[PDB]
């Protein structure tokens, strides 16, 4: 799973 | 064994060509599991493994949202480096992303990774200790100093500590089939006669997984680092790798050469002669 | 800008057995920026419906790709990869050489 944070 | 998992951001400029494509690719090890592109007719993320699709379509959904919020901030990150590199909005550029996990044979956390090129150069990447920021000139100083400001180190720590090796663990579980088995190198040594005078020991390792492998010539029992030409570690396209490693040795000298093959697959470093 | 140029090789999935179906492999990597064009080329015409890998990279951000395509190699059949690049004045046509 990713982490979306940008 | 030991275990990663991989995000790859590509976010490519491309001026008069439409919005800067946003690619990203997951992988655990060698494998690709999951894909999004923002120049997919749907672009939503996408499984590229099987045991990746049992996930729920929340997942999905979260994950395509991550990857569209993404492909939006990674277009506004392109224009910022623009700004940082005081570069023209004409040409193309590329920032790149890898971040991710590398958890141990336990499944803890061994280590983070958040890093960022800018046009295939080093831009800023986290620090091991998941808390500071390396930043390769002073426009990825601008940008630590914003990350510092958001404490998006401590961030992608949490997440990195967190839910990256949480989903790792579940990865590998539901992918233990294929994720956590080790296909050994397949591997044997072919003689190509260059000359009258010389022949090429090519030492094969075929159909490994993963791709990290250690194919050395010795003459000898003395490594031909020199003398070896040693092509890049190749994707078979059914997961697994291949790699060879060749010398020329002089005619009647094959004896004297030994092929060495570390794989994880590998109970021991396997020697091998023409 | 800092470009680097794809190293190519093309290769098979398999060994190469002359009617054995097979994977025609043309790996390109080390390149920088993505913009690639791969062409899989039989008797150094085109294949069609030629598949690639997703676009990633590896530690050093340097791109790579696989272009594959289902093939049967024979005795006389010539496959090759043909690699444009903006690095590459010209196409790159690396042969296939079962041996590699």
């Amino acid at each position: 799973e990713e982490f979306g944070r940008c | 064994g030991s275990h990663s998992m991989r995000y790859f951001y590509t976010a490519m400029s491309r001026p008069g060509r439409g919005e800067p494509r946003f690619i990203t690719v997951g992988y655990v090890d060698d494998t690709l599991f999951v894909r999004f592109d923002s120049d997919a007719t749907s672009p939503r993320k996408e499984p590229r493994a099987p045991w990746i699709e049992q996930e729920g379509p929340e997942y999905w959904d979260r994950e395509t949202q991550i990857s569209k919020t993404n492909t939006q901030c990674y277009r506004e990150n392109l224009r910022t480096a623009l700004r940082y590199y005081n570069q023209s909005e004409a040409g193309s550029h590329i920032i790149q992303r890898m971040y991710g996990c590398d958890v141990g044979p336990d499944g803890r956390l061994l280590r983070g990774y958040d890093q960022y090129a800018y046009d295939g150069k080093d831009y800023i990447a986290l620090n091991e200790d998941l808390s500071s920021w390396t930043a390769a000139d002073t426009a990825a100083q601008i940008t630590q100093r914003k990350w510092e400001a958001a404490r998006v180190a401590e961030q992608d720590r949490a997440y990195l500590e967190g839910l990256c090796v949480e989903s790792l663990r579940r990865y590998l579980e539901n992918g233990k089939e294929t994720l956590q088995r080790a296909d050994p190198p397949k591997t044997h040594v072919t003689h190509h006669p260059i000359s009258d005078h010389e022949v090429t020991l090519r030492c094969w390792a075929l159909g490994f997984y993963p791709a990290e492998i250690t194919l050395t010539w010795q003459r000898d029992g003395e490594d031909q680092t020199q003398d070896t030409e040693l092509v890049e570690t190749r994707p078979a396209g059914d997961r697994t790798f291949q790699k060879w490693a060749a010398v020329v040795v002089p005619s009647g000298e094959e004896q004297r050469y030994t092929c060495h093959v570390q794989h994880e697959g590998l109970p021991k470093p396997l020697t091998l002669r023409w | 800008m800092i470009q680097r140029t794809p190293k190519i090789q093309v290769y098979s999935r398999h060994p190469a057995e002359n009617g054995k179906s097979n994977f025609l492999n043309c790996y390109v990597s080390g390149f920088h920026p993505s913009d690639i064009e791969v062409d899989l080329l039989k008797n150094g015409e085109r294949i069609e419906k030629v598949e690639h890998s997703d676009l990633s990279f590896s530690k050093d951000w340097s791109f790579y790709l696989l272009y594959y395509t289902e093939f049967t190699p024979t005795e006389k059949d010539e496959y090759a990869c043909r690699v444009n690049h903006v690095t590459l004045s010209q196409p790159k046509i690396v042969k296939w050489d079962r041996d590699m």
